[PDB]
Protein backbone atom coordinates (compact mmCIF):
# COMPACT_ATOMS: atom_id res chain seq x y z
CA UNK A 1 0.00 0.00 0.00
CA UNK A 2 2.54 2.60 -1.14
CA UNK A 3 -0.40 4.88 -1.92
CA UNK A 4 -0.98 4.78 1.83
CA UNK A 5 2.77 5.22 2.40
CA UNK A 6 2.64 8.63 0.75
CA UNK A 7 -0.60 9.61 2.48
CA UNK A 8 0.66 9.31 6.07
CA UNK A 9 3.90 11.15 5.36
CA UNK A 10 2.12 14.02 3.60
CA UNK A 11 -0.21 14.50 6.57
CA UNK A 12 2.79 14.27 8.85
CA UNK A 13 4.36 17.29 7.10
CA UNK A 14 1.19 19.26 7.89
CA UNK A 15 1.88 18.61 11.58
CA UNK A 16 5.36 20.09 11.08
CA UNK A 17 3.67 23.46 10.58
CA UNK A 18 3.29 24.40 14.23
CA UNK A 19 3.11 27.72 16.09
CA UNK A 20 2.44 27.20 19.80
CA UNK A 21 2.57 23.54 20.81
CA UNK A 22 -0.77 21.83 20.20
CA UNK A 23 -3.00 22.43 17.21
CA UNK A 24 -6.33 21.42 18.78
CA UNK A 25 -5.57 21.57 22.50
CA UNK A 26 -8.11 24.15 23.64
CA UNK A 27 -8.93 23.40 27.27
CA UNK A 28 -7.72 19.82 26.96
CA UNK A 29 -3.95 20.02 26.45
CA UNK A 30 -3.64 23.20 28.52
CA UNK A 31 -5.14 21.54 31.59
CA UNK A 32 -3.41 18.17 31.20
CA UNK A 33 0.12 19.51 30.67
CA UNK A 34 -0.41 21.78 33.67
CA UNK A 35 -1.82 18.97 35.81
CA UNK A 36 1.19 16.81 34.96
CA UNK A 37 3.71 19.62 35.47
CA UNK A 38 2.54 19.98 39.07
CA UNK A 39 2.84 16.25 39.76
CA UNK A 40 6.50 16.22 38.72
CA UNK A 41 6.97 18.89 41.40
CA UNK A 42 4.26 18.13 43.99
CA UNK A 43 5.59 15.04 45.77
CA UNK A 44 9.10 15.80 44.47
CA UNK A 45 9.92 19.17 46.02
CA UNK A 46 10.06 22.94 45.66
CA UNK A 47 13.13 23.71 43.54
CA UNK A 48 14.17 26.86 41.68
CA UNK A 49 16.25 26.99 38.50
CA UNK A 50 19.84 27.77 39.51
CA UNK A 51 20.04 28.31 43.29
CA UNK A 52 23.15 26.69 44.79
CA UNK A 53 23.37 24.87 48.14
CA UNK A 54 23.17 27.37 51.01
CA UNK A 55 23.59 25.92 54.52
CA UNK A 56 26.07 25.61 57.41
CA UNK A 57 27.09 22.73 59.69
CA UNK A 58 28.30 22.69 63.29
CA UNK A 59 30.49 19.88 64.63
CA UNK A 60 30.47 18.18 68.05
CA UNK A 61 31.83 20.35 70.86
CA UNK A 62 34.90 18.73 72.42
CA UNK A 63 34.27 18.59 76.15
CA UNK A 64 37.04 17.81 78.63
CA UNK A 65 37.29 15.18 81.36
CA UNK A 66 38.13 16.15 84.94
CA UNK A 67 40.39 13.68 86.71
CA UNK A 68 42.23 13.91 90.02
CA UNK A 69 44.70 11.08 89.72
CA UNK A 70 47.67 9.26 91.30
CA UNK B 1 -18.51 -2.13 -11.13
CA UNK B 2 -18.57 -2.18 -14.93
CA UNK B 3 -18.07 -5.03 -17.38
CA UNK B 4 -14.43 -4.40 -18.32
CA UNK B 5 -13.15 -4.82 -14.76
CA UNK B 6 -15.49 -7.67 -13.75
CA UNK B 7 -15.06 -10.09 -16.67
CA UNK B 8 -11.34 -10.11 -15.90
CA UNK B 9 -12.02 -11.12 -12.28
CA UNK B 10 -14.45 -13.73 -13.58
CA UNK B 11 -11.56 -15.04 -15.71
CA UNK B 12 -8.39 -14.32 -13.73
CA UNK B 13 -10.08 -16.17 -10.85
CA UNK B 14 -10.32 -19.16 -13.20
CA UNK B 15 -6.56 -19.08 -13.84
CA UNK B 16 -5.91 -20.18 -10.25
CA UNK B 17 -7.84 -23.44 -10.02
CA UNK B 18 -7.12 -25.25 -13.34
CA UNK B 19 -8.97 -28.53 -12.89
CA UNK B 20 -11.69 -28.56 -15.58
CA UNK B 21 -14.37 -26.62 -13.73
CA UNK B 22 -17.04 -23.92 -14.17
CA UNK B 23 -16.75 -21.27 -11.45
CA UNK B 24 -19.42 -19.53 -9.35
CA UNK B 25 -19.36 -16.46 -7.13
CA UNK B 26 -21.10 -14.25 -4.54
CA UNK B 27 -21.00 -10.45 -4.05
CA UNK B 28 -21.74 -8.48 -0.86
CA UNK B 29 -21.28 -4.72 -0.46
CA UNK B 30 -19.54 -3.31 2.64
CA UNK B 31 -18.30 0.28 3.15
CA UNK B 32 -16.32 -0.15 6.38
CA UNK B 33 -13.59 -1.52 4.17
CA UNK B 34 -12.73 1.91 2.86
CA UNK B 35 -10.60 1.32 -0.22
CA UNK B 36 -10.11 -2.31 -1.25
CA UNK B 37 -11.59 -5.73 -1.93
CA UNK B 38 -11.34 -9.00 -0.01
CA UNK B 39 -11.84 -12.35 -1.75
CA UNK B 40 -11.99 -15.94 -0.45
CA UNK B 41 -11.21 -18.71 -2.93
CA UNK B 42 -12.19 -21.55 -0.62
CA UNK B 43 -10.29 -20.75 2.59
CA UNK B 44 -7.64 -18.47 1.08
CA UNK B 45 -8.45 -14.81 2.04
CA UNK B 46 -6.11 -12.52 0.16
CA UNK B 47 -6.92 -9.27 1.98
CA UNK B 48 -6.18 -5.87 0.44
CA UNK B 49 -8.26 -3.18 2.12
CA UNK B 50 -8.11 -0.38 4.70
CA UNK B 51 -6.88 -2.72 7.43
CA UNK B 52 -3.51 -1.15 6.54
CA UNK B 53 -4.28 1.81 8.82
CA UNK B 54 -4.07 -0.53 11.81
CA UNK B 55 -0.78 -1.89 10.41
CA UNK B 56 0.64 1.61 10.98
CA UNK B 57 0.78 0.84 14.71
CA UNK B 58 4.49 0.12 14.13
CA UNK B 59 5.05 3.86 13.77
CA UNK B 60 3.69 4.26 17.32
CA UNK B 61 5.35 1.04 18.55
CA UNK B 62 8.96 2.27 19.19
Amino acid sequence: VQKLFVDKIREYRTKRQTSGGPVDAGPEYQQDLDRELFKLKQMYGKADMNTFPNFTFEDPKFEAVEKPQS
Amino acid sequence: LDEATLTELKTVLKSFLSKGQILKLEVKVDPSIMGGMIVRIGEKYVDMSAKTKIQKLSRAMR
